[PDB]
Order: C-alpha cells, then structure tokens, then sequence
C-alpha cells in the first residue's frame, strides 16, 4: 500500500482483472481462502432468481511470466459490501490499491563503498522480514512419445539409480504433491527404449515444492494408476 | 583508578521494552560500553523462535484449507511471528486445536507448563464456518540468530528461525552528578524485547559475551 | 506542505536526522536525508543471470 | 564518485571550527586527535610534515 | 550449544621496530570483529594510564609566540619536540626536570639531568638547536600521570598538549574468515604504534584488562 501514491492505485487494480470486485452489493455470508459468498441485497436482487453471488478465487498459479497469482480475500465474515467493491485483491494489490513494491525506511548516504555507483545496501532486517520475498512457480512437462523401436512408459522402474533416488516418486513414478524436490531430483520417472533414463529431473540450482501435477492421456492408452 | 559501573535501575516499561541504567562510568566508556553492548544485543540473543508446523489437512504450504481465510503461507508468517518463552527444554512441540466460527489465537495452544506464551492476543488464524477444526504441531526451540530453511514426510512446513528476542537497541550518555564527583557519565539502555527476555538478563549476557571474547589476549 | 506535515508529527521540517554508524557508534556530521521510499523488486533476478 | 567526495570532503577547510590553531605533531597524532574527537576533520592547524 | 561462541585466538603477530606491531585475530563471530576493534581502539586513544610533559617553563619566554637568542627553532618547535618526549615515572605523579645546556649542538633528551627515577625512552630525541656559545638553554619541564589525550586549549608558564596515552596510531580492519564450512566471519587486524614506552603487545593486555574491569559487575 503505497505511503505516498498517486489516486490511481484503485483505479488500475481495479480495471485491471486480478481482484474479485462485487457484482451485486449486499452482505458477505461466507470467506474462506479460496471462496467468498454474498447475499446479494433485497433491493438490489432481481424479481425471481435468489440470488447470491459466489466468488472463486484463483490461489497460487502461474502467471506467463513464471510468477505467482494468488487472489487474498479481503473481507471478514458478516461485512455490508457495495456494487463495485473489491472483495479478493490479486497479487501485487492492498485492499483494492494498487502495491507493487514494499516502502522501506531509506537513507541517502554514501556507506563504505557498498553503493558506489548505483548499488543499493540493504539490511538484514529486509531480508528477515521476508517483505522482498516473491513465489515463482514453474512448469515442468515429461511428454512420452510414440518413437520407433517402442514406446516410452513412465514406470518407476528406471536403472543406474538407487532407491533413496527414487524414494521421492509414487508407485507410478510421478513425484508426490508437496515433495520439496532440488536440483537433480527426479520428478517424472521416464525410460525409452534402445533400455536408457530419461526421466524428467529438476534442472540444476532450482528447488522449491511440488504443488500440482496434471496428467494429460491421449484416448485409448490405459492411463496408470496415478492418473 | 576506572570506577566501575554497575546495574544500578531498571524501569520496566511496559512488558514488551524495558530501560535499563548503568553508572558510574568515566569519560568515553559510556560510549563504548554502550556500542559494545548494543552491537551484542543486536547480534547474539538467545530465542525460542518457531521452526516447523505439520497442519494435518495440508500437504505444501502453498494450498489453503476448508473453513479457514488465511492462506497457509499467511498462517505460517502469523507463527513465525509468534513469541515464546521455553525453560527447561532446548525444542519443544507445542499442540494446538480449535474448532469453531473465530479468532484462532496463541491463547488457544496448549499450556505446556514449563512453555509460557508471551503474547495471547497473536491472532494466528481465523476460522470462518462452525464445522471446521484445525490442529497443528508446532515445534519451538532455541537458537541463536537468524536461521532461514535455505541453510538447514511431505507433511512438514519449514517456517524461517528468527530466534532474537530483541527488537531495538538504544543508548543515551547522559551526565550522573553524583558522589560529590563531577564529569561521570551514566549509560541508559532502552531496549525493546519482544518480552521472552528479561531485560537485566540480556545485558548480563551481553557482559558475559564481551568478557568471553576479551579472553582471547588477557 | 511537506513541511507543514513533518512538523505535525515530532519531524524535523528539514527531513534530515542525525544518524549514528552502527559499526563505530559515532554521530554522522552533516545530517542526513532519512525517510521512506516504496521500492521495488524488478523481475531481473541474479539467479536467473548467472 | 564516492573517493573523490571523500577526499574532498577529508582535505578541506572552514573558517573555524574544532581545534583552530593548534599544533601538531604530526599526521598520527591528527587522526588520533580527529578520531577522539577533539578536532574537527577540516580545522586549520600548523603540523609536522617530513 | 546456544551460548559458546567462536572464540579467537591471537594467530599471527607480525611487527616492525619495537613501536610498532600488527596482531590478527580469527575467527570472530560475524559482527565480533567491528564491536572488539572499535572498543580496543577507543579504549587505547582515549583513556589508557601514561605520563607526558604537561608544561615547560623557560627562563626568559613569556609567550608562546616568542623567541629567544641563540636557537634555530623557535617557541612553537620546542613545544612540539617536548610533546614527543617519552617518558616514564615511578610510583610519583607528577614530577619537574630541569634542563640547562650550553655549547654548539643538538640538544638531545639524554641532557636533561639524570638525577631521578624517571627514565627516558628515547635518549637521542632531539628536543633544540642552538647555534652560538654565549647563549645556553635553560628550561623546567614539569611532567604529570593522566589520562590519554588533554590539549593545553582545555584549562610566564607555556602550555604543552599532554599526550599521556602510551600509543600513537591504532588501526583496525576487519576482514572475511573461514572455517571448515562457515564464511560470513570476520577477521580483527589491529596495526598498533606506540611512543616507546611500553610493548605494543602490552598495550593491548593493558587496554583487555581494563576493558573486562568493566564488565566485572554483570558477568
């Protein structure tokens, strides 16, 4: 939120779609993370239909650029809402006004040559505070290819590896949903036939958590047990 | 010769920050006692910081749970700003379950008698609809400093280790007319805990460190 | 009005504080420009530079 | 930018400030008159120079 | 294991001429080396037991911007040249020498009379010139214990800056350890000189053990 803005923080966040902004005016019946409800106003509800409105929000997912678009409700239960009021503010949004950045307590003086030309210095306290700290979620696909001399299958069957390797994997060689793979770990359990690994591993340097995993199966090729 | 100083007050000011008082202390001491101790106290305090959660019903830290707004991640920023006091153990694991419409605060874990809660207005969560329950495990220990998950079951969220029970350090070298002596100088160390230390144990440890570390060449 | 809503809180009208180094504890002469500036983190990560 | 300010800054002079005057022995007794304190960084002095 | 730290230990002492040493301390806990150096420091500069020349009188000057017959340097060189005069007294605080010359020559610190118990550490320390025969130098220093650094602006006498303190120049220049694993340490580098009259080395036991007097009322 911005401590010294402009007035058109609301109007970008706003026009721009990434909050959840109320359709009908009315008071708010239900808030959890991921749903609002609202029942809509006698005055404001049409002859017929009853008539509350249900607002998905869209939790952590990724945006095109690899970063994270995560809807926070920002309404308490039992609270009149308004047509035209945010109800959920989207990434990079405080209660409907646009807030990209954090305000931090700055001081212009040169420091021992820690920002000799452009450089910034930064405190502890920053990176304690984790205020600067931003969720990137990538997308990693393993695809099995109808390739001559046989298919691939994605058994958890895959030689010159141990078992504390492929520990990590399910019976059907795809990674559990909140396994904090790293770099090297494998995630998707693949061989092609010649039998050699080419599994889908972590690449180098990048760890986090396994969030979702989606299995796409083309019609007719008996989907394993995961999927 | 060198008067030494001693810790002669200390006003409680409200649980959270405390002030602090030594005196006597000769010309140019109470500046370096004072920087020497606050760098320390900045530096090297013990805490009971929180390091990991296990909700039952969640996986990854990035999902969200029935029945509850706050996102996992947000309840987990909420617990690793909790303040927590254990005594006579280094970890612990400290149980918490709530059922119902309301605030799920700090007040609401178990006692755990040798573990005192500081604050038991910290708002942890909120529980939106009747028939939902939440029960956690969260696992409090000692340390030193400030330790990210980066340095050290697919059930278990890592929450950062802040263990540094002080906030702000300040110091104030004022003039202590007394003892029919004039030009001595008295050092007032304001410093805001986040009430898991007593103030006069902070400063005799701070003592203690700087008196370990001179070791090295007397 | 800058001024004005400096001196409404216990600001110095001025902006600038006198700040002591944190290393040596001594005062910094020449008061120095403290505040709040909103920063932001661009998308140009080291991470993903090297 | 940032040695040329210092060194600016450090070889200076203002028309009186702390320990006008005086005179010393040398450079080492300089810095340890400045970094005690009882001398102002530019003050005009008579010094030993070899 | 929450309050043992990464004690040091002094592993290099590389000197230069007896005034003059340069003492390394590693590993430091990260921020350790900035807190200990600049309290050494400030405690060595600043309040460290000494004596000096606090105040010569002369037979025949009675201003500091005078002169007298006879002498290649003037008032203000000779103020400067007893500054420097290391000296080193007994039991006794404060104590007046009287030093009477006569001759073509350097006047230097061992011609001031050897009656006493205060040693001079610097016998060839030149204190003046003089170039005839018929003018000869008659001077009372009076010399005094203190407390590190007192210059004569803070009140037929002339007033001399009394430089108690045993040392110099202190530096100190933290820089980056290592362990086996851990790296964000530091590394203490105090570079310390001193006007003779005690062992660098010694000065920094003297300025630990005041500085952990200090702290005997809490630890």
């Amino acid at each position: 939120k911005p401590l010294v803005g402009t007035g058109m923080e609301r109007a970008v966040a706003v026009d721009s779609g990434v909050t959840a902004v109320a359709k009908r005016g009315g008071v708010v019946q239900y808030v959890d993370a991921s749903r609002i409800v609202i029942k809509v106003n006698e005055d404001e509800m049409y002859p017929g239909e009853a008539g509350i409105d249900i607002y998905n929000l869209t939790k952590y997912t990724r945006s095109n650029q690899n970063t994270c678009i995560n809807q926070m409700p920002c309404v308490s239960l039992g609270e009149p809402v308004e047509r035209g009021d945010v109800l959920a503010d989207g990434p990079s949004t405080d209660l409907g006004e646009l807030a990209l950045g954090q305000n931090m307590r700055v001081a212009f003086m040169p420091w021992n040559g820690y920002n000799f030309e452009d450089s910034i210095l930064v405190s502890e306290r920053v990176v304690q505070e984790d205020r600067f700290t931003t969720i990137h979620i990538q997308e990693l696909a393993c695809v099995s290819r109808d390739t001559k001399l046989g298919p691939e299958e994605i058994t958890a069957d895959i030689p010159n590896v141990g078992e504390a390797a492929l520990s990590k994997l399910d019976e059907s060689g795809i990674v559990y949903i909140g396994a904090e793979v790293t770099g090297g770990d494998i995630l998707v359990g693949k061989v092609t036939p010649k039998v050699k690994d080419s599994s889908l591993r972590v690449p180098n340097g990048v760890s986090g958590t396994v969030i979702d995993v989606q299995v796409f199966t083309r019609d007719g090729v008996e989907k394993d047990k995961r999927a | 010769e060198f008067l030494k100083p001693r810790l002669v007050d200390i006003e409680q000011v409200s649980s959270t920050h405390a002030k602090v008082t030594l005196e006597p202390l000769e010309r140019g001491f109470g500046h370096t006692l004072g920087n020497a101790l606050r760098r320390i106290l900045l530096s090297s305090m013990p805490g009971c910081a929180v390091t990991e959660v296990e909700i039952d019903g969640v996986l990854h830290e990035y999902s969200t749970k029935e029945g509850v707004q706050e996102d996992i991640l947000e309840i987990l920023l909420n617990l690793k700003g909790l303040a927590v006091r254990v005594q006579g153990k280094d970890e612990v694991i400290l149980t918490l379950n709530k059922s119902g419409i309301g605030p799920v605060t700090a007040a609401d874990i178990t006692h755990d008698g040798d573990v005192e809660i500081v604050k038991p207005q910290h708002v942890i969560c909120h529980l939106t609809d009747e028939n939902a329950s939440i029960s956690m495990r969260i696992k409090v220990q000692r340390g030193r400093g400030y330790v990210p998950a980066s340095t050290r079951p697919i059930g278990r969220l890592l929450v950062d280790a802040c263990y540094s029970p002080v906030e702000r350090i300040a110091y104030n070298v004022e003039a202590a007319r007394v003892e029919q002596r004039t030009d001595l100088d008295k050092l007032v160390i304001e410093m805001e805990t986040n009430g898991t230390i007593d103030p006069e144990e902070a400063i005799r440890r701070a003592a203690t460190i700087l008196a370990e570390q001179l070791e090295a060449f007397v | 009005e800058i001024k004005e809503l400096l001196k409404l809180g216990d600001l110095p009208t001025s902006g600038q504080i006198r700040l002591y180094d944190g290393r040596t504890g001594e005062q910094f002469e020449r008061p120095v420009t403290v505040g709040y500036m909103y920063m932001l983190k661009l998308n140009h990560l080291v991470d993903d530079k090297m | 930018q940032d040695v040329v300010l210092g060194l600016y800054y450090m070889t200076r002079d203002c028309v009186n400030a702390k320990g006008e005057g005086m005179v010393l022995t040398g450079p080492k007794e300089a810095e340890r008159l400045y970094r005690s304190g009882l001398a102002s960084l530019h003050a005009r002095v008579k010094v030993r120079i070899t």
